[PDB]
């Protein structure tokens, strides 16, 4: 199918950088998809097997993030990444074949790391959709292509109590990421340090202190809706000054009824 | 009709089967809660000749879309009224004897109604001099007194060992294959043995020969069948309840 | 009541019974009779009551006796049908239904159903020309006034035009005591709140719904039916 | 296909951004939202964001005035993409996105263009299928492989017809929000469509902005046609009052028909 | 059970020896919640009835939906059972399935009779059910004339508004009865109520017979 | 054809095998000679006259871990393993499930001797008196009529196990139907000790381990639990640092995942 080919994906994205926060959580995710890879040998010798992965779900906030993260933060190839949205499509049966190439080409590429993102699309007639979410267990739990890589899934509400039932047998280490803290914002900030052009005037401790409720995606919008009032003003530069009212008019206005 | 392929396909061969029954000598209740046997004696009889293989489910009558059983009750029991020979077996009626005593809903008030056709073929303006029905069950407590009526069931057969000669010919007939050694002794097996299942005493005494198998010797001798049918045999009185 | 019976009585039966009188007794072409009317159930006790008044034949055909993927077996079998009447007895089409093959038409996506209307047509013309000694008798009666074709409703095919009233309280009378009658009669059974009841929950198959309240009395606890299961089944059902 | 042709026009009309008037910052929105790539680039690649997705309008009154008045500044010089009516989707069986695909295969060989999606009524208008290629849509429109290409403009009726699903990842850059032309704009739409034009002076304003209820652009435009002709019969120039109000009934007629 | 064959089928000794002989018997129902009293009242005994009711047997024992016995020798124009129930002192306001009353099914029967000592005993003569219709709806549905005279000898309305806004004058005139219509209109029926149709008396009348329903209003 | 049904659980045999436990073989015992002498001693079936029983229920409360060993004793029986879903009976579809049980029948009547494991049977056997269960009574009772009019079905057993024995169907009760009733009770905390210990010989434990502390913390606990909290500790084991097992780890875990 083209959809299989046409998920491929291989661009450079946020690095760590970006953590949310979460002090203990970064390292509970961090020593699974960092130090693994890193020191295959340590975690055999010192082990048994290096630990399996994370699972991060609960409410969206600014989601996504981390695992473009993850995606940048291998310092050796950014491995493939798949959402459970297209899944859903006429003339069903596209789950196995793709599940079992896309498995075959994770042989191919000496043993790389596969994402599965929005399981709820594809969890929770349905028969048609339980084979290919069964069937994806008997891949998961199934170690043919491996059982060491990685195992995480992105979830919206805990409403699939079929993979939650079927998790406990590989999958573990289930963690959670709502919101950053105020140190983080401005850490944001720094990864937007190589966004539209900020005058070095503009602090961003400053304006990361001047916003709360401000997660990555919001204030992602915020350096989206302000970039467009930036390129609208016809200015060199961009001015905290200038776009202030474009910060708390999209998060106060926005705020309001939601 | 696709049931009738199966009601007039299968054939189970068998003729000692009628003589294998034990000690034993419009419609036919068949309750042995002290007592199996139930499909060794209509399949006996029925793999001897039965005229025919019009068995008949308990679980035919299910009609997952509306509850108009009607055209399989009078389907069938047409057919049972076209064909002059006709033998009708009812295994398992205690799923379907619902006794509707409280408030029923849509999915036992179906069941009923079919129930109610089934009055209406018994005790209605239908006679059934003919066509014979046998309604096998495991507990006379769910068994629809309103179909109780001695005018269906004229006696009552239950299927037990009361007498001693039932039981030592089953388990004469039972112990058929097996080998033992010189010293025999049937009555303390038979006498110790009361109020017992049939296909279930030949299971206790295959699982005391299984018992006795364990130390791998050929000969069986009956120490192991006094104390392993004794032992097992209360395990199945501990499990009767 | 009395007027259809009346109206398909010497409309109908009177010139069944006399051969040749037609260019004798006042000549007219009064043999199409149309009835209406969707609430009323109809159509099956009027053509008993035809099938026993009189002892002859009867085509009984619904409107959707000639949809197959044969256009052409149409004709075959009204003409098969034609030349047996005409020759055989005078018997009686019956042609319900004439709303789902009255209906025009004018692009080619249902060419089926323009085929079998120019069917109709053909055979439309061909009553015209079987206006001189016709063995046999075409009644009629639909369901819908709206979509008919122009041509059927023209003076000379359809002159006798009939219809249903919604209450039938005679019919209710009628279908109660013609169930009554071969059932156990009991004296507590009330006919007052069940024709009048009926009057404003209106419905069709009056006879099939005493026979499912007596499925209902079937269950031998009750010896004779009551109004539990006529108020029940009218609820059900 | 002759369905391919009607797509898109290939003509450069002289109508500009300049030509309307009391939506100038309505139009320098999308003016600046769009002409900024590929056109005037040092303040879109110096920065160093570009969101190749473009804003989605929608027109109240519709029916290509008003959304053709707004898509029509891009159409100066610039080549342009025109998609009209989800009856394309809909007047032939399910073939899918391969339509889509040749609209991304031609669009991807003329990337200096501009989407115009117009009359966005799929949903609103089997079912099932219009639902799985309109999120089909939604998938290939996003631009999952692709690096900046063209800027795509949606524009639709009504806001409440699309799914909350098409919200997210085809609006990411910015909407707004347009008025009710209930007696200032149609004043507008009427000077503009009476500029090049010649009037009497005894042509009152009042009824004319007064008898209209809810009216869009083609409208008028087809009365100031017919009553150009009509005037243009006794071979004058000069639109008299009469002849607008007798032009004039057929607005009054046509909405209420 | 038992005493439902007996009862049905007029048993005297085999129910006086039942009863005699297990007087558990009498207060037993069936699966119906019907006692013997039904099954005696609606196969019309007496004896059996006066036996029941000289051990003193609940009158007013209502079935599942409601049906008290006066209903049954209401309707089942057996004066004598009348005689009983309303002697051991029946509810002649019982209230039935659906809401109507032994009125209505006294009437149905055209027994006089019965309406004399139900309506003497002291009933309600406008009795409205759930549809808010009364005797004389029913009684003119099926051209009763002397049972609304006997109903009009206790003083009794002749403008209950039915549920779709009928008069008795409504269903008198649909029913096509030029005598009823004279009678009810003669003794003070109302000619200028509409119901949810808006159909006046008149109107509903067919061939012209409104023209004389409002000429015997005027005259 | 229908692969879906037929390819349900392809699988020759497991790794784990009976030696696995501790202190089960008073109970377990009677199994394992029910699983080898009907599988070697066919020959001494003729002079003793014995058939072997069909249907032997395991039955006991939920996470012991009856799935994995009586997958223990199928690597004993050396046949072919099949698995099979409790669920996968209800289907959307009318007359599935005679294709399920015709289906399992056509491959253990047609194909080679193996052994067809299932599971979760008390999910769906509910006897009551539309509703699905009464589905599952056409299914289920179509299956007892398979091991109750089969004379020829001396062939290969039906080995069920449930989780629960609240509605306990009193029609399985006969020879070829589920007999063997045994009671397979909550361990104790002497036998969770002894499948905890076979179960984590392989992981460096230290020697000076008591089992009175994790014996007196495992209270009213199952086998899969005590699976898990090893599990678990050779999953935290490897990035504490030292790689021999602590003691605090039993307890860490315990009250990690419960």
């Amino acid at each position: 199918p083209t959809v299989t080919m046409m998920q491929v994906e291989e661009k450079p994205d946020v690095t760590y950088s970006d953590v949310g926060g979460c002090k203990e959580q970064i390292e509970k995710l961090r020593e699974v998809v960092e130090t693994p890879l890193l020191h295959p040998e340590r975690f055999v010798n010192l082990g048994i097997e290096p630990p399996k992965g994370v699972l991060l779900f609960g409410p969206p906030g600014t989601g996504k993030t981390l695992c473009a993260r993850a995606v940048a933060n291998r310092t050796d190839a950014c491995f493939i990444r798949v959402i459970g949205s297209e899944l859903v499509q006429k003339y069903v049966g596209e789950g196995a074949r793709m599940v079992r190439e896309l498995f075959e080409m994770a042989r191919t590429k000496k043993a790389c790391l596969i994402f599965f993102d929005e399981i709820d699309a594809i969890g929770g007639g349905d028969n048609e959709v339980q084979r290919t979410m069964l069937e994806l267990i008997n891949q998961l739990d199934g170690f043919d292509p491996r059982g060491n890589i990685k195992v995480l899934m992105a979830t919206n509400r805990p409403d699939t109590l079929d993979p939650a039932l079927m998790r406990p047998g590989r999958l573990d280490r289930k963690i959670e990421f709502s919101l950053p803290d105020l140190e983080g914002r401005t850490h944001i900030f720094k990864i937007h340090a190589r966004s539209m052009s900020v005058e070095r005037d503009i602090r961003f401790e400053l304006l990361a202190r001047l916003c709360p409720n401000s997660t990555g995606a919001e204030i992602r919008s915020v350096c989206t809706e302000a970039g467009m009032f930036a390129i609208r003003a016809r200015r060199k530069i961009a001015t905290e000054k200038d776009f202030l009212e474009a910060v708390n008019k999209v998060i106060k206005s926005y705020a309001k009824f939601s | 009709v696709d049931p009738l392929v199966y009601n007039m396909s299968h054939e189970d061969p068998g003729n000692v089967s009628y003589s294998e029954i034990g000690g034993l000598s419009k419609g036919c209740l068949l309750y042995g809660p002290p007592g199996t046997g139930k499909t060794l004696l209509a399949r006996a009889v029925a793999s001897q000749l039965d005229c025919n293989f019009l068995k008949v489910v308990s679980s035919s009558i299910v009609d997952k879309y509306i509850g108009e059983s009607a055209r399989l009750i009078r389907e069938m029991f047409n057919y049972a009224r076209d064909h002059q020979p006709c033998i009708i077996f009812m295994d398992e009626i205690d799923a379907i004897g619902g006794r509707r005593f409280s408030e029923g809903t849509s999915a036992d008030r179906e069941i009923q109604r079919t129930l109610m056709e089934l009055l209406n073929q018994m005790d209605g303006f239908d006679t059934l001099h003919r066509v014979k029905m046998i309604m096998a069950t495991n507990r006379p407590d769910t068994l629809d007194p309103a179909l109780l009526r001695p005018g269906r069931l004229d006696r009552k057969i239950h299927i037990d060992l009361p007498n001693e000669q039932a039981r030592l010919d089953i388990l004469k007939i039972h112990a058929g294959p097996i080998t033992k050694h010189g010293e025999i002794d049937y009555e303390a097996i038979v006498k110790l043995s009361d109020g017992f299942n049939g296909a279930d005493l030949r299971n206790v005494c295959t699982e005391a020969g299984m018992f006795a198998i364990r130390a791998d010797h050929d000969f069986v001798v009956q120490e192991d069948f006094m104390k392993a049918v004794r032992k097992v045999a209360d395990s199945k009185k501990l499990e009767s309840k | 009541m009395d007027i259809q019976k009346q109206e398909v009585r010497e409309a109908v039966e009177l010139p069944l019974t006399h051969f040749e009188l037609y260019k004798q007794i006042g000549i007219d072409p009064p043999r199409g009779v149309l009835m209406y009317g969707p609430p009323g159930c109809g159509k099956t006790m009027l053509a008993k009551a035809v099938a026993h008044h009189t002892t002859a034949a009867f085509i009984r055909v619904v409107g959707s006796e000639f949809v197959q993927k044969y256009l052409g077996e149409g004709p075959r079998m009204v003409r098969d049908v034609f030349r047996l009447a005409k020759e055989n007895a005078p018997a009686i089409i019956f042609i319900d239904e004439i709303d789902a093959i009255a209906t025009k038409r004018f692009d080619a996506q249902t060419g089926a159903d323009r085929e079998v209307q120019r069917i109709l047509l053909e055979l439309l013309n061909q009553m015209d020309g079987f206006d001189q000694n016709v063995n046999v008798k075409v009644i009629m009666a639909t369901n819908r006034a709206d979509t008919l074709d122009p041509a059927l409703l023209r003076p000379g095919r359809l002159d006798r035009k009939i219809e249903f009233p919604l209450p039938d309280r005679r019919q209710k009378r009628l279908i109660f005591s013609t169930i009554t009658s071969k059932m156990n009669l009991s004296e507590e059974v009330d006919l007052e709140d069940y024709v009048a009841r009926p009057d404003k929950i209106s419905g069709a198959d009056i006879n099939s719904i005493c026979q499912e309240s007596g499925m209902l009395a079937v269950r031998e606890n009750r010896y004779i039916v009551l109004a539990k299961d006529f108020e029940k089944a009218y609820k059900t059902v | 296909d002759p369905l391919v042709t009607v797509m898109k026009v290939e003509k450069a009309p002289q109508e500009t951004y300049a030509d309307i008037g009391g939506l100038d910052n309505q139009i320098q929105e999308i003016k600046e939202s769009v002409e900024l790539p590929l056109t005037h680039p040092e303040y879109y690649e110096e920065m160093g964001i570009k969101p190749p997705k473009g804003v989605i309008l929608y027109g109240p009154p519709g029916t290509g005035k008003t959304l053709l008045a707004k898509a029509v500044a891009n159409q100066t010089s610039a080549t342009f993409l025109r998609v009209v009516g989800s009856e394309l989707i809909q007047k032939y069986l399910g073939d899918g996105p391969k339509l889509v695909r040749e609209l991304f295969r031609v669009a991807e060989e003329h990337a200096p263009s501009i989407v115009f999606i117009d009359e966005i009524d799929a949903i609103g208008t089997g079912e099932r299928e219009i639902q799985r290629t309109m999120l089909e849509l939604l998938n290939q429109l996003d631009g999952f492989d692709s690096r900046g290409d063209v800027k795509v403009i949606m524009a639709t009726n009504r806001i409440e017809t699309l799914d909350p699903a098409l919200i997210r990842p085809g609006r990411i850059d910015r909407k707004i929000e347009f008025p009710l032309p209930d007696e200032k704009t149609k004043k507008r739409i009427f000077q503009i469509h009476t500029s090049r034009m010649t009037l009497a002076d005894d042509v009152t304003l009042d009824d004319l902005i007064m008898a209209k209820d809810d009216l869009s652009g083609a409208d008028i435009k087809a009365i100031c046609t017919e009553a150009g002709l009509m005037a243009l019969r006794e071979r004058r120039m000069k639109v008299t009052n009469e002849d607008f109000k007798k032009s004039k009934e057929n607005v009054l007629y046509k909405k209420q028909e | 059970l038992m005493v439902c064959n007996l009862a049905y089928s007029g048993k005297l000794e085999e129910l006086k020896e039942s009863i005699l002989a297990d007087k558990s018997l009498a207060t037993r129902t069936d699966q119906d919640s019907r006692t013997a009293l039904h099954w005696a009242c609606s196969a019309g005994h007496t004896e059996i009835v006066e036996f029941l009711l000289q051990l003193g047997v609940p009158v007013n024992d209502k079935d599942d939906a409601g049906w008290s016995p006066l209903h049954i020798a209401a309707s089942a124009g057996r004066d004598e059972i009348v005689k009983a129930l309303l002697g051991k002192g029946a509810q002649v306001n019982a209230v039935n399935q659906n809401g109507c009353t032994p009125l209505h099914y006294a009437a149905s029967k055209n027994r006089h009779e019965i309406a004399v000592m139900l309506l003497e005993g002291g009933a309600n003569p406008d009795a409205k059910d759930h549809y808010e219709a009364t005797a004389m709806h029913r009684a003119a549905a099926k051209g009763n004339l002397k049972m609304i005279h006997i109903l009009l000898y206790y003083k009794a309305s002749t403008n209950i508004q039915d549920t779709e806004g009928n008069t008795p004058l409504h269903l008198a005139c649909d029913e096509e009865r030029v005598e009823e219509a004279k009678l009810l209109v003669s003794q003070g029926a109302s000619i200028y109520i509409e119901n949810k149709e808006e159909k006046t008396p008149l109107q509903v009348a067919k061939g012209g017979l409104g023209l004389i329903l409002k000429r015997m209003v005027e005259g | 054809y229908d692969s879906r049904v037929k390819a349900m659980e392809v699988d020759e045999r497991p790794t784990e095998q009976y030696s696995d436990i501790g202190g089960l073989d008073k109970q377990i015992q009677e199994l394992v000679e029910a699983i080898v002498l009907p599988m070697n001693h066919k020959e001494k079936f003729e002079n003793l006259g014995i058939q072997p029983p069909k249907g032997v229920l395991m039955y006991g409360p939920p996470g012991t871990g009856k799935t994995l060993l009586a997958r223990a004793c199928a690597a004993q029986t050396k046949a072919t393993f099949l698995k099979l879903a409790g669920p996968q009976l209800v289907q959307m579809f009318i007359g599935d499930g005679a294709k399920l049980v015709r289906d399992a029948f056509a491959l253990a009547k047609e194909k080679a001797p193996s052994i067809i494991f299932i599971d979760e049977l008390d999910a769906i056997g509910t006897k009551r008196f539309k509703a699905g269960d009464r589905e599952v009574q056409r299914t289920m009772l179509e299956l007892l009529n398979q091991l109750d009019g089969f004379q020829p079905n001396t062939q290969v057993k039906v080995i069920a196990a449930t989780n629960r024995v609240d509605i306990l169907d009193p029609a399985l009760l006969r020879s070829g139907r589920l007999d063997r009733k045994i009671e397979f009770p909550m361990p104790n905390e002497e036998a969770r000790a002894r499948i905890m210990q076979i179960h984590s010989r392989k992981m460096n434990v230290s020697p000076d381990v008591n089992y009175e502390e994790l014996a007196r913390c495992t209270d009213d606990f199952n086998g899969a639990q005590c699976k898990a909290v090893c599990v678990e500790a050779g999953m935290i084991a490897l990035r504490r640092g030292a790689t021999e097992l602590t003691h605090e780890d039993y307890m860490e875990g315990i009250l990690e995942v419960q």
